[PDB]
DNA sequence: AGGTCGGCCGACTGCGGCA
DNA sequence: AATGCCGCAGTCGGCCGACCT
DNA sequence: AGGTCGGCCGACTGCGGCA
DNA sequence: AATGCCGCAGTCGGCCGACCT
């Protein structure tokens, strides 16, 4: 019986699609044998990294390395994750006033968010920047230790940008390691149109619209089971927005969880 | 709470019984059978009716 | 509210309007405000015609040549702390102001060697920017320079009195952040937001909202959806869309 | 109830645990071993017993 | 016009979109401009490792790093690409004996083949090991330095080692190295069951079960364009082989390139 | 083709069976080629009882104990050089077998000690392997071991005229391999291929193959499909399966 | 050899002119105009006819 | 026809440079400047003009 | 006896990570 | 001179059994 | 005037690799 | 204490224009 195949399993850890075949059982069972093994250790698209709602909501910082200026390889980045706008700052460190420096930029680059995600580095975690936050009245999210996908949009941005760079560079020379920085930022939101005909700035900063929607089924993983129906928000590729009259807050979920209602 | 699920060993619907907690499509069933808590794919629960 | 209101003017040091439009402040209370504060006393698009100036902050003494572009339309301002006047210096006030204005259809600069450069006229012809001589001087081009000159020395000498700055360049940021996306006019809008453009013919509803947390009207706010008896509307200063039954919603026009 | 968990930090494969909560993209472990609680990813659980 | 559109993308590095919508212009037209682009730089399946048509023709092998074990970490693998039954021999070095010893013991395991695949090591392209190719009439291939894909199969069998290394030594004490290896492959070779119901091992020796098949579209890359139709002789995830009346030999190619024919 | 007969009757010494069924030889001629060599003078199922020995081969000295199991049914013979007679030497050797050869569903071995353990019970158990005690000593199963000692030791014998081995166990190996999977039976058949037991009721057709290339007929071989006047057919050491005009082909009965 | 090719640029069939080879689905395409050999998506290739 | 191509071994992007042949999963490059041909995968080739 | 529904099971798929 | 792979364990759709009509 | 076909264009997808 | 992403550049299917019937 089940029993000696548990055995089987766990004198050789059997497959169990042997273990079916060996002990005629369904795979459900043979699944659960192999799943109960302690000594037998996949990771399909389960979270997803949430944004703002509208521009300037939520923004996300980070740094990276751009070695090519020595020193100046201290970028710093924001990107408003609504509208994926995007600004950075070639500076020589990681200091408080570096960061502040990026900043000031920033506000009158972008602007002003309600809120900011960055990672758990210092040159966060500080109280002075606590202190300029709370003058400035901007929430502050660190996300988890470790994860760099708390920072995915940044760091995915610091793909474009690294390209970017790298494509200016090959064009020609430049005055300063800021000149080009300038150029790439001026293309990346004034001159990169989107499948939609659009610009990262005229999003960032566009009229205010918004398109009709469908109502989904919405899978909640904590229960277990189908909600809604009810109109989907947003989405993008694997991803998907949706805020039901009866929920606390707006529900962000992989768009593998959305069943289109009929 | 008291929900119903498939017995993942045998097949049989088993319960509705002592749900100790869910998530990430699994449910932790654990009623005073100690010998194992068991999280249930969420597909398996049938809630008591 | 008001009380933050106080705050965010010894902030930033924002006018009247600005004070008033956020917190629904009497004019002439947000006046008072402003007075009582120890330090505070074109074509039909965005983007086409620019008046470039240089100046001399002698407050910073180094930084001091400042390079300002203006938007004639909007009156958006931005300004580059330089070190010199050269052609190079332009130049990369230039870029930036590609970075943050983006590129214009044609520029107003004087006929300075710092301007003349044949290889700013290269760069002129790349992007395409037809040049103004600014040989016609006159109180037109003159005002827009000198009330942008003053405006800037004006949020420059209100910063004087929260001297917490590492460079010259946190301190005019910070001014000039001010200056476009903080103050407002006398229809609310900020300088930022005209240079932009996005103002036109908006055909999105908007309601009244009755915040029930207080039990009264706010907004109108701009109305996203509707359903099952409910409206969603998304304000102003909300972090997300809010569902209220549509016996609370005012359809406003 | 308990949990499998992985180590963020280091890549090494923790747990079995204390589970704590999870639920929209992350969950906490926290034996008394820890001087406080584990907040990680729910991408690094596995549903134990 | 396209010049004014290659003007401005030699200047800014414009979004071949962006490109399409200032100066309305076709997709492709937009494609073209930024293709010519020398400054500027996506890589689908292409190339498919192909395998033996039958037992004992084809042959993989290539070493390890068993740590577990010090010296012992040499561990000598090779698979019959078909069936992939699998072999390994825990050495303590990679010399031509340890090599040699390797190939004693698995030409008792598994047999002799028609050909063998190594990658690119001094340790198969010595001269005594090219003399046993003679002894023994073995044909060898080497593959490109440096890509491991010429190793795939093996690589992809070394996880599964590996694996089953790891939930074995968890399940208890063994005498020794070669305890614990020969009970893995014990288990990978006659234990382990397919979605077929069969073994391994029962693959390597099995008679040949053949199925008939259906004909189907077949794209040369070399002529970009479809062949056929004609029956496919097998396929897997991934994958395909063809054996056309005019073909010289055996095509194998990615199974994205197969239409089958009604 | 009778030289590479030769050359690998040198190289292993295959019996003339092995030699006649792969070069097509007389068998008169085969043993020919075995004579002028300088080295060369159950139930129905396999895998399901064994036989156990253990003998001295003094020619490794340390290596001697040879371990060796071999299929009652099949004959196939496998064998471990050990250092000893020790239960873990056998449950070494054992673990050994069973990744040749498999798990067997009863094995006989003698009443010595290094049989008898609890822990070898254990083993036993886990496996459902039942224990044949071979208390009693019979020429059957004596035959068995006998034959399978000498047939060992006659190949190793064989290897002694091209010593270049580096270890004993290369030379069992090798020794193995050919006593295994290289050596014929009267049916052309190896001892791995009946061990491994894939012969039975098999439904495929065979075809006589025209090989265009000498213009005559070869194989059988077995058919892999067929179309459009052409067959498929895949013969023994083809690299590949061969298309072949119809008309040049033969269902072979 | 001989085959015909959309322009890339202008969308207009081109040729049939000088192929001088083929692969990894392109065919680069390059008679006496010096200006560039082409490798053409196979998918816009018709051969002489 | 020339092509553009990665180093397999640094992975330092290499090209424009002299086609020789393709196909089949692989590739040939071979500058006067190199010793002996250069033998690569095909995805690792780009159509260079 | 035919229709509706559960479930029982095969088939197919995103994923990671081996070098 | 040749060229990514495949197990894990979820997930979907279909086929069949049981039971309701 | 309706039917057939090319092509012209949007829409969607495997992939890698940022930390 | 919160959670992967998105550009590239191929590839498929559909909509419409031109031209044949
Ligand atoms: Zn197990
Ligand atoms: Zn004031
Ligand atoms: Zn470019
Ligand atoms: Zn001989």
């Amino acid at each position: 019986a089940l029993e000696s195949a548990q055995e089987s399993h766990a004198l050789h850890h059997q497959n169990a699609a042997a273990l079916r075949f060996q002990f005629h059982i369904t795979r459900e069972q043979a699944r659960e044998i192999v799943k109960l093994c302690p000594n037998c250790p996949h990771a399909p698209q389960l979270g997803v990294n949430p944004r703002g709602l509208k521009p300037r909501v939520l923004w996300q910082m980070d740094v990276t390395h751009v070695s090519e200026f020595g020193k100046l390889k201290y970028v710093h980045v924001t990107v408003d994750t609504y509208s994926h706008f995007t600004f950075a700052t070639a500076r020589t460190g990681e200091a408080t006033k570096d960061v502040l420096q990026h900043l000031a930029q920033s506000f009158a680059y972008m602007g002003i968010p309600q809120k900011i995600k960055t990672d758990n580095a210092p040159a966060y975690v500080s109280r002075s920047i606590q202190e300029f936050l709370a003058r400035w009245k901007i929430s502050h999210v660190t996300g988890i230790p470790y994860n760099p996908q708390g920072q995915a949009i940044v760091e995915r941005t610091h793909q474009n940008i690294k390209a970017q760079l790298n494509k200016l560079q090959k064009a020609g020379k430049y005055y300063t390691p800021h000149h080009l920085l300038a150029h790439a930022l001026f293309v990346l939101n004034h001159v990169n149109m989107d499948n939609q005909g659009h610009t990262a700035a005229e999003r960032h900063w566009g009229p205010i619209s918004a398109d009709p929607k469908p109502m989904v089924m919405w899978k909640d993983l904590l229960t277990g089971s189908w909600k809604g129906p009810d109109v989907l928000i947003t989405a993008g590729r694997g991803y998907a927005c949706v805020f039901p009259q009866d929920a606390e807050s707006p529900i962000w979920v992989p768009d593998r969880f959305i069943r289109p209602f009929t | 709470p008291m929900v119903m699920w498939k017995d993942l060993l045998t097949g049989s619907w088993k319960g509705p019984d002592v749900l100790i907690t869910a998530g990430r499509g699994y449910a932790c069933v654990f009623p005073q059978d100690a010998e194992s808590p068991i999280w249930v794919p969420d597909r398996f629960i049938r809630p008591f009716t």
